[PDB]
């Protein structure tokens, strides 16, 4: 069985099954018009999808469902980590783990007060202390 | 009682 | 760290992807986070209008005329507003119906001067109920108070159909068909015709005219047009002769039985008789498109779903059919009662049906396969019963029900306990109102859930 080359933004070169990284659509379609370039796309995040992607070579995916459990421990990274790993499944079009990943952060902000939310991204509250009560009431 | 009031004959 | 503010980084589609994951409470927290989380979530209409639809506050195909209706409402709000504000006022409203510890505020009022109400209208901030004695009662179900009562029938009224600014169709034992004018406090029109007891009536709406139809003991269907309002008389306005009457269309035979029940959207009509049968008929043409046949007793309610182009059949046999009006075909045999069926209601994803044995069935409305199943412990004949997607609201002799439609769970059972008998259940949204019985007298019961 053939290969495809996958080169992160980093210059590194990850190798993988072919039919493994036809889960990407991007690549998919990159063959059907072997080397692809995965521009500013970091290595460790790069790695990161192919390993899920790997992992996820027999599943079949759909067409709200919950996160498998195998992949909310692989999704239990660093913010910054989630955050590069969710634009490279949007730029490489892997629609499942691009759902999967939202849904990690959905359950960030599951049950959290808007002050808990504000930690957890370590967000600044903007708002005056007028608007902060009139939103409270429901605007 | 079949619970459907009906008016009567004319 | 490594901390981020990822709803603001990420793409605005791929952050709108994430609160769709969300509950709406979630949702709710998100707005006071940042003026920017604020500015992303009020800025999708999607969002709030899958929440609306997930909650079967709308369906898909009722969310035009919801937008506009808000539009109307709040005019100097944005959509994403609207809809959000729609949402809130719906999801805290169906919380207070589901709270069993809640209890919704009651005001009893005077009904008619007989104990047995027969028909209920509850449309456009009215309540409009007709009795036996003769009578019309229109209320006011904002300010919870009686308004006026219509007289002018020589008979008892037994179909009330409420059409647009306050105008009204009724049908009485004196063969009459009466156009009323509330805001006037008059009857406009008397339009006469039948040779018997008018039964049943519908009001629909071809190429934008309103036709009247009416249903009667003589087996025929009258069809009429709705006369327009007036600008700048002799009021009522007689027509004792249908040829010599400019809003009279013709006449519909076919049925050899009184006719029961009638149902009908657009140019279509569909009648149920006590023949067995049931006719879909064409009130543009003026003529019979199937005889539906095959019930074995009285056809006693009938819906015709426009949308999915069926009929809908409950009879006196026990059995509910389910006929293909792109063909007139027979599509379904429902068999969920053992006795006379004569109620039958359809909202988005639910056919109803209730029996004279206490039971009730609820069907899904597209595939009719069984998603609940109810019955009053008294077995006392189901007398009404409103429905939407999240309420079942039912009611028979010494009961009066209100139904979890989605945990299936009965909510309260004794909020009108001192009725003897419920005639005519109907609600939307925070408002619920019954016409009841008690102790010989007929009441109108407002029942608040705000």
């Amino acid at each position: 069985t053939s290969n495809v080359v996958l080169v992160s933004g980093e210059g590194e070169r990850f190798t993988v099954d072919k039919k493994i990284a036809e889960r990407s659509l991007l690549l998919k379609n990159y063959l059907n018009d072997i080397v692809m370039p995965v521009p500013n796309v970091r290595s460790s995040v790069l790695q990161k999808v192919i390993e899920w992607a790997e992992h996820h070579r027999d599943s079949n995916f759909p067409d709200s469902a919950p996160v498998d459990s195998w992949d909310r421990e692989f999704l239990k990274v660093d913010q910054e980590m989630l955050y590069e790993i969710i634009l490279a499944a949007n730029y490489l079009n892997i629609k499942p783990l691009l759902d999967a990943g939202c849904k990690v952060v959905a359950e960030m902000i599951r049950g959290r007060s808007p002050e808990e939310i504000r930690r957890t991204f370590n967000i600044v509250n903007d708002f005056t202390p007028e608007e902060e009560a009139a939103i409270r009431r429901e605007n | 009682f079949n619970g459907l009031t009906s008016p009567q004959r004319s | 760290n490594l901390k981020r503010d990822l709803i603001t980084s990420l793409p605005f589609e791929i952050s709108l992807k994430i609160f769709n994951y969300l509950q709406f409470e979630d949702i709710i927290n998100s707005l006071g986070v940042s003026q920017n989380w604020n500015k992303i979530i009020r800025k999708s209409t999607s969002l709030w209008k899958k929440l609306l639809i997930s909650e079967n506050f709308v369906s898909p195909k009722g969310f035009n005329s919801l937008n506009l209706k808000l539009s109307q409402k709040y005019p100097k709000l944005s959509q994403q507003d609207r809809l959000r504000l729609s949402f809130l006022e719906n999801i805290f409203i169906l919380k207070n119906w589901y709270n069993p510890k809640f209890v919704p505020q009651r005001t009893t009022l005077r009904g008619h001067m007989t104990s047995v109400i027969t028909c209920l209208q509850f449309e456009d901030n009215y309540v409009i109920t007709g009795a036996d004695d003769k009578m019309i009662r229109v209320y006011d179900s904002i300010n919870k108070k009686f308004l006026l009562q219509l007289s002018g029938h020589d008979g008892g009224v037994w179909a009330l159909k409420y059409a647009h600014g306050g105008i009204l169709v009724s049908g009485s034992t004196d063969r009459t068909v009466r156009v009323w004018d509330i805001k006037k406090g008059c009857c406009t029109h008397v339009f006469e015709g039948h040779n018997s007891t008018v039964r049943c009536l519908d009001i629909v709406e071809y190429k934008n005219i309103k036709y009247i139809v009416t249903g009667s003991r003589d087996n025929t269907l009258h069809v009429w047009k709705l006369p327009k309002e007036s600008s700048v008389h002799d009021y009522p306005l007689v027509f004792h002769t249908p040829e010599e009457n400019p809003y009279f269309v013709g006449v519909l035979r076919g049925h050899m039985a009184s006719v029961r029940t009638v149902s009908g959207h657009g140019n279509i009509v569909v009648s149920g008789s006590y023949d067995n049968t049931l006719i879909v008929w064409d009130v543009a043409q003026m003529k019979c498109l199937y005889i539906l046949s095959g019930h074995t007793d009285r056809i006693y309610s009938t819906i015709y779903d426009h949308e999915r182009k069926r009929c809908i059949s409950a009879s006196m046999d026990t059995t509910i059919r389910i006929w293909d009006l792109e063909n007139g075909e027979l599509m379904y045999t429902l068999q969920g009662h053992t006795a006379l069926v004569g109620l039958l209601r359809l909202s988005d994803k639910f056919l109803v049906s209730a029996a004279a044995d206490g039971s009730i069935r609820g069907w899904d409305a597209n595939d009719y396969s069984r998603k609940f199943s109810y019955h009053h412990t008294n077995l006392s004949a189901i007398t009404t019963f409103y429905v939407s997607d999240n309420i079942l609201v039912s009611g028979s002799e010494n009961q009066f029900n209100i139904y979890n439609l989605r945990s299936g769970k009965l909510v309260h059972a004794n909020i009108l306990k001192d009725a003897d008998q419920i005639w005519s259940v109907n609600f939307k949204g925070k408002t619920l109102v019954a016409a009841v019985e008690k102790d010989g007298q007929s009441f109108l019961e407002i029942l608040d859930f705000s």
